[PDB]
Formats: C-alpha cells, structure tokens, sequence
DNA sequence: TCCGATGTATATATCTGACACGTGCCTGGAGACTAGGGAGTAATCCCCTTGGCGGTTAAAACGCGGGGGACAGCGCGTACGTGCGTTTAAGCGGTGCTAGAGCTGTCTACGACCAATTGAGCGGCCTCGGCACCGGGATTCTCGATA
DNA sequence: TATCGAGAATCCCGGTGCCGAGGCCGCTCAATTGGTCGTAGACAGCTCTAGCACCGCTTAAACGCACGTACGCGCTGTCCCCCGCGTTTTAACCGCCAAGGGGATTACTCCCTAGTCTCCAGGCACGTGTCAGATATATACATCCGA
C-alpha cells in the first residue's frame, strides 16, 4: 500500500545537473545527502499547506491551484499553473 | 587516448544547463517522492498531473537558486568545491535554518 | 473637552496575565507590544480566512475558515493547541444558546 | 477551566 | 421585557472580546458575511496566543528577579521558543535586545 | 431613444477591460465602495506593465531568432531588467530556466 | 454540454502584444504566465489600495489610493511610467464620460 | 533650516557597539563605511514609503504609524509603536 | 601597567551589549540622518518623536541582525575578523 | 495608441 | 598555582514616577425580531486520474586512473585592540512659539443599487505556419605534443 | 612561450513533419444606459497638542594617538577525493488500453446572517495613591594575566 524511500530516486546526476544550472563547477560527495534532506524539508512544507487547502475545499485531489496557493503563502509565487 | 582536464566538462555542463529550460529531475521518481510526502498528511490523496509539475517546477527553482547561494559561500571560503557547510551557511543567512 | 476613545486589547491582555501569573505586572511598553501582537495575528488569520473563502467561491468567513487559517499560519504545536482552544470555545458558545 | 498551554 | 444581556465572550468562556472581534471581522473587508462562530474561534485563538507569550514572559521576568513584564521579557520569551520564534521571525520587538550568543570559535582557548 | 453602448475601456483609451477590473474591485472585498476612476487607473497600470514585459520578451524572442514568445523569453526579459527583477524577485516563471552566469574564479586561467 | 466560461486576460495580453510587436506571437504557456502576472499585480495593487483606504478611515478605493499603491509597489522608473499611464487614462476617461 | 553629511554621526564606536550586540569580536577598519552605506540604503527605503503614507494622508508630519506601515510592507513588522 | 589581551575586552563588550536593550546609536545624530534622508522625498517634513524612535529601533535591529550574518560569513572563511566582503555575502544571500 | 515605455 | 589589578555580582537604603486602581458616562454590544439568499444537500454527467503492459534506449550506476584542489603547517608584517589624555557635542531641563493634527458641523456630488438592453468575450472548430527534429557538413575550442 | 593538428565539440544549414496558435463563428451573460436615493467625504472653521527652536550646563562619549601582538594571508607541500569516461545495468519514458473515483455541475429548500430598533453595562478617559525598581554607595567575590 504505502510508498517508502523515494528521496534516493533524486539521483546524484540529477543533483549534479541542478548544481550545474546553479553555476557549480565542483561538488563534494557529501552534497547529495545534504541536498536530499533540504528537498524533503522544502516539499514537506509546500505539500502540508497544499493538502490543507485540499482538505478545506473538501476535495480528495490536490489541484495545481492548491500547490500555487501553498507556494504563494510561503512567499514563493509560481506563474504558469493558474492564479 | 583523448581526455578533457578536470572541470572542462563541468564548465561545458554549466553552459548546457544554463541555456536549457527543461526539468532536470526524472519525473516519475519525483512524483513518487511527492506521493510519499503527501501520505503523511492524509492517505488516499489524488494529484492533478499539473499539481505534480507545479511542485517539480517550484522544487527545482528552489534547489537551483540555493546552489547559486551555496556556490557564493564556497567561493567566499576560497574554494571552488561546494560542501555541506556552504549549503548550511546559505540556508542560515536566508533565515531558513535556525 | 476629553480626548477621543482609542480602542485597545490592553484590559483583556491584563485579564489573561492575571490568570497565567496573578502576582506579575506589565509595563505600558510591553502592553503596547502585546496590543501590536494581537492586532498582527488577528490581521494574519482574518486575511488567510478571507483568501480561503474567496478561493472556494464562498461569501462567508466561518469557524471552518478560521480553523484552516490557524492551521496554515501557526507552526507545530501552537496550531494544535490554538485549534483545541478555538473548538472548545465554539462548543461552549453553541451549548450556551 | 484553565488554558491548555504547551508548558502545562 | 427583554432578558438581562450577557457577553458572547462569557457564553464562550473567554476573556477576549467576541463582540469587538465580530465587529472587526464585519468592518475589516475580509468577506461579504461573517459566521456567528467565527469571532468566538478567533477570539479564543488570540487569547490562547496571548496566554502562551505572557506565560513565558512572566517566567522570564521571574528568572530576571523582576515582578513586571518589560519588552526584554517578551523578546526572551519569543526567541527562546522555536515556535513563537517561527511565528514572529519577521517581527522586531522595540527595546527587546537580542539573545546572549557568542560563536564558539571566538571564545578564548583554555 | 437609449444611446449605443461604448466600453469604459475605449472611453479611457485602453485595451485592458475597465468593466471587468471594476467588477473585480467591487467583488474582491477591497473596500465598501469603489470610485469610478479606480478601475480606469488600475486597468491602465496592468496594460502598461503587460506592455513592458512583452516588449522585452518580444525582443528576447527576436534575439533568439524565434517569432513566438515562450516562458524562456519572459524569464530573460524579467531577469535582465533590474526593475522587473525587483518587482518579480519572489516569483518563479515555470519553464523559464536561469540567466547564463558563471562565477569568474571558476573560468580557466589565460 | 459546453464548459462553463473561465475568464482570463489572454485576449487583452494578445491585443497589447499586437501593438508592441505586431509580427510576434506567444505560446499558451507564456500566455498562462502573463495571465498569472496580471492577476498577481492586480491583487498587490488592490490589496495595498485597500490598506491605504483603511489606514485613512475611508470607505472608498479611488484613483488616489491606486496611485499611492503603485508608488509603494513598483520599483524606480516602473512607478513613474505606470503613474503617467494611469493619470493619462483617467483624464481621457473623464473627458469622454 | 537644512542638513548635510549626517551619516558621519553614525560613529565608529556606535557601529562597534552594534557589531558587539551582533556577537562580533574583531572588526576591519573598512567595515564602518560599508555599514554607513548599508544603513543609508535601509533608511532611504523605509523613509520613502513612510513619506508616501504621510503624503497620502495629506499630512506634513511623519507619524509613528507611517513608519510602522512602511516597515510592515517591507516585511520588517515593528511592535511597540502602535499598529 | 595592567593590560587585558587583544579580544578580552571585545568579549566583555559582547557580553555587556547582548545583556542590555538600550539604543546603541546616539539619538540626536540619528535624528539628523533621518531628517537629511527625508528632505529628498519632501521638503519641510515634521516627525513625531515616536516616528524617529521607531526608525531607530528598526535600523538598529536590522544592523545587529546583519552583523550576526556577517560574523557567520567571516567564520565560514576561517576568520574571526569581519570585513566588507562578509557584509556583501550576507546581503547577497539574503537577496537584499 | 503609443505606450510611454522606459525604452522610448 | 598565585598574586595584583580589575571587573561583576550582590546588598542596602532613597526616592520618584509608572502602574494599578476607582469613578462616571456614553457609545457600541446585546436582545428581539424580520426578510431573503447563501450554501447544504441530493442527483447526475463525464473528466481525468490511476493502474497496468511492452518496447526502446536515455540515463543511472559502477569502476578505474590521475591531477588538481582541499587543507594543514609555517613565516612574517601589518592592521587591529587596548588604554590613555584631550576634545566634542549629546543629553538634560527648561522656556516658549505656532504649525498643523484632530475634531465638529454642513452640504452635495458621487457611488450603490435597480431594470432593461445588447455586443464583448467565451467555448468550440479547424487549418496551415513556426518550431522540433533529422542528419549531415562547416567550423571552432581543447589539450598533448612540437619547437 | 607560443604554434601543430587529432580529436570531440558546438554551430549551422536544408528538408520533413506535425500539432499548437490564432483566426472564424454563434450563443449568453455581464457590461453598459439611464435613472433614483442616500451618505461618504470635501470643505470650512475652531481647539489645543506636540513638534520645532533655542540656552546653558554637565559630563558621557568621541576622538586621536602609541604600542605591540595576534591575526590575516601568501606560500608550499602532501594526498585524497573528485572529475572524466568507458562499460554495464536500470528503469524512465512513451504510446496505448481501460476502469471508475470524484470534480463539477444543476436544482431545490431552509436556516443562517444582515439589517433594524431599542436599550443598558462594558470599556474608555480621567484623576489618584503607593510600591517596583532605577539609582548611589559599598564591597564581597571571580576573572584575567604577568610571573
């Protein structure tokens, strides 16, 4: 039933590509776990608020608008998904 | 045989990924991470496909911008290599880290 | 003629102080900060409840919008304890008719 | 009845 | 004859003013309509959050051997609690000062 | 008898919809009342700010040898302009990417 | 049955595009971003105009609250040029009314 | 009456006391000019908005409420002066 | 004669100023700086006394918090001395 | 009509 | 460790001014009641989300070799902290003026509201031009080797 | 300290294909016209707060300078850990079929809130007395740093 351990599917080469878009030339091997921990904290904060909007609407489906409102409330406004 | 020097292909990769706009995380792995995180807030949640894409676009923008600030913290410490302490400084000065 | 009414939370902040610490007093500077804190948290909660009503196509801010705004705005155990107190108050008020 | 504080 | 008036604050079991909160919700342009339970719930939350800060600030006053809460005690209360510090992270308290905190590398070697 | 309708948008000299902006101001819980000049001024500002982004993004499209504005061109338009970058500093543009930017110390010696 | 009418700024964004770059087109994702931008700037300006009316004990949002909200919200020369266009529009409208 | 060059009245020992409250043990002599430039930019941003609130009210006096609103809209809410 | 070693009185001063809550800038010099900055936005503004005090409390809180982030940037670079490049890093990472 | 853009 | 010089914490006694309290009255909260439309509910359509299947091939994982960057240890000189005597001007209290914040009281122009009318804007249709890609050739950055 | 030139790389071109942008059309709902009524707020007039200006005194604080030491930072040497890249394995991605949960309506009804009118007591401004605590003066006790 439940999912587990999917943060390890955020691969070393994916984290390297994100760091390359961030202009990073050289990466310590300890960065990949630090980045996974940071990403899980960021997603937990956005998804908790998005699911709070979904529950207030009495819906079972998290919409792109629930995500856009959760991001706006946290001061990270996203254009291109509505709102 | 032919071989590029350390950091030459890194600079080529920086130029490639700063020219491009596509999402850099694999979509199915990221979607499973979103569903795993969501199950702790309530069970049996569905997602609009565009909700997962909104979460991925926001997450990659956040990580890329944090890598820029991390890279400045490395360069300030006279290094070209980013380390966990550079992420920790960037997040503390941003007011994300206590 | 005497000066116009300036409305304040100070007497209710003082009633709450006398409950948590009956022998403790408060300075007027600290009372001014408490009044600013109450006004700020009111405006945050009412503003998020306002957004929640608008997003859902609703004309009314209810106890349910306030509860979701409190869950969004307050961190961690402050939310759980604030939601407990808000629900207890509306339950007591409803029973009193 | 008293307040349900996090401390009490 | 009409029955003797009693406050909605007293019907709720609250110190904070339910009627004033209701009038602030109606006049503050938050929505077209305000539900009867909305000001009771909001008054209870403002009262609870007041009680959380004041309990910690009266503890800070007592630890500093003072019987009066001053802006310093509100700052010590807020910054020594991780959740009130998260709630008030963008807030400055006038005459609050800062937490006593020296970075470990700066302390003299012994 | 009754005269033919003229849009408040064309009466103001605007492309942006003054009647829709007025109805959004009245229904948005911004104040009790909305003045007749308020939606005209606001529609003009939204139109002007649209024209500023679209000018820079149409130039970004042309510099990229494209005829169609894509999210990339809006991102280049915004981040290469210091004032639109300040206005949109907390905003993510979906599918926009980043500015080409390498720290000088990372480039090889000459 | 046909779907219910979802309004957007897309036709007016396209009218402004046809004025500033007559031969340039726009993708639907870029149009969606432009619609989000217009909604976001409307909500910021109307929200600051709303605070300005309340702070001054006023019931009405007027052209004057919109002008001050624009001066607070827009950086540098964006404010000066937006205020020029807002004042030009209101003076043409009140001449033609 | 008129005023000029008052940023020099933000003295080296005042900037040192602020740095000491910030936990700073040792200060380079270049810091005092950098701190003055930073303070002038901070005050220009708050006072421009405060004066914008003052002019909107048609007042000639900047109130503590004009300052508190200017600080609040810049994400720097101040308690203890009203609001 | 008696001397304390370099940084001993600095640590004593950190302890003193982190204990206290008083404004650390001189009030009359700060008030003249506020009036000078204001005259570029409008001529002959008055200030409430409490408006100047609100500006000073916000300004000192802002500078103190920036010195904390600057001190972390110095320590990250293996220094105990703050420098302009530490203020520049702190303000860049904050997004100021 | 003309726009008073920062570019003109 | 251990002494002198210095600094902080702790005690007691003064006195002062801010807090907590009590009093009167008035304005805004509550009691009682009505009209009407928001939203709770039931019923229904059909969107779009979830799930599963097979092929393919892009991408991840792995292992290896080696070079260049992290970081420790060292030297050295300069720029900062400490402490002193001198100079500056802040802070205090005090007097005094008057700009202008704040409030009262009268009007009237403006906006909310309603009812009728009609064209601006939406969803649905559909078609052909811009862009994505193939796949090859021209050209240019890298870097071991030549001189 | 610049020059070959084999190699991998990016840019660039002409051709192929498709599928998304943007015009066209018909319906409808929301914007406009025209008109009424009520009160927000513009204006005039007045009170008296509190902000600005200046004086003179005291002394806290800023300034300027001398000294010396501990820190910044350039150098050099080691070695490890990261990059580049060739090979193998994984599973993402795509195109497709299929079911049905649940989002998104639509109609119907009633109970909830806005609005009105009339009290009447909770909360405010004001005026008051006294004890919490800011301070001077004293000195017990802890720390620092040369010996």
């Amino acid at each position: 039933k439940v999912l587990r351990d999917n943060i390890q599917g955020i691969t070393k080469p994916a984290i390297r590509r994100l760091a390359r878009r961030g202009g990073v030339k050289r990466i310590s091997g300890l960065i990949y776990e630090e980045t996974r921990g940071v990403l899980k904290v960021f997603l937990e904060n956005v998804i908790r608020d998005a699911v709070t909007y979904t529950e207030h609407a009495k819906r079972k489906t998290v919409t792109a608008m629930d995500v856009v409102y959760a991001l706006k409330r946290q001061g990270r406004t996203l254009y291109g998904f509505g709102g | 045989p032919h071989r590029y020097r350390p950091g030459t292909v890194a600079l080529r990769e920086i130029r490639r990924y700063q020219k491009s706009t596509e999402l850099l995380i694999r979509k199915l792995p990221f979607q499973r991470l979103v569903r795993e995180i969501a199950q702790d807030f309530k069970t049996d949640l569905r997602f609009q496909s565009s909700a997962v894409m909104a979460l991925q676009e926001a997450s990659e923008a956040y990580l890329v911008a944090l890598f820029e600030d991390t890279n400045l913290a490395a360069i300030h410490a006279k290094r070209v290599t980013i380390m966990p302490k550079d992420i920790q400084l960037a997040r503390r000065i941003r007011g994300e880290r206590a | 003629r005497r000066k116009t009414r300036k409305e304040s939370y100070a007497i209710y902040v003082y009633k709450v102080l006398k409950q948590v610490h009956p022998d403790t007093g408060i300075s007027s500077k600290a009372m001014s900060i408490m009044n600013s804190f109450v006004n700020d948290v009111f405006e945050r909660i009412a503003g998020e409840a306002s957004r929640l009503a608008h997003y859902n196509k609703r004309s009314t801010i209810t106890s349910r919008e306030i509860q979701t705004a409190v869950r969004l705005l307050l961190p961690g155990e402050l939310a759980k304890h604030a939601v407990s107190e808000g629900t207890k108050a509306v339950t007591k008020y409803t029973s009193a008719k | 009845a008293e307040y349900n504080l996090r401390s009490r | 004859t009409r029955a003797k008036a009693k406050t909605r604050s007293s019907r709720a079991g609250l110190q904070f003013p339910v009627g004033r909160v209701h009038r602030l919700l109606r006049k503050g342009n938050y929505a077209e309509r305000v539900g009867a339970g909305a000001p009771v719930y909001l008054a209870a939350v403002l009262e609870y959050l007041t009680a959380e800060i004041l309990e910690l600030a009266g503890n800070a006053a007592r630890d500093n051997k003072k019987t009066r809460i001053i802006p310093r005690h509100l700052q010590l209360a807020v910054r020594n609690d991780e959740e009130l510090n998260k709630l008030l992270g963008r807030v400055t308290i006038a005459q609050g000062g800062v937490l006593p905190n020296i970075q470990s590398v700066l302390l003299p070697k012994k």
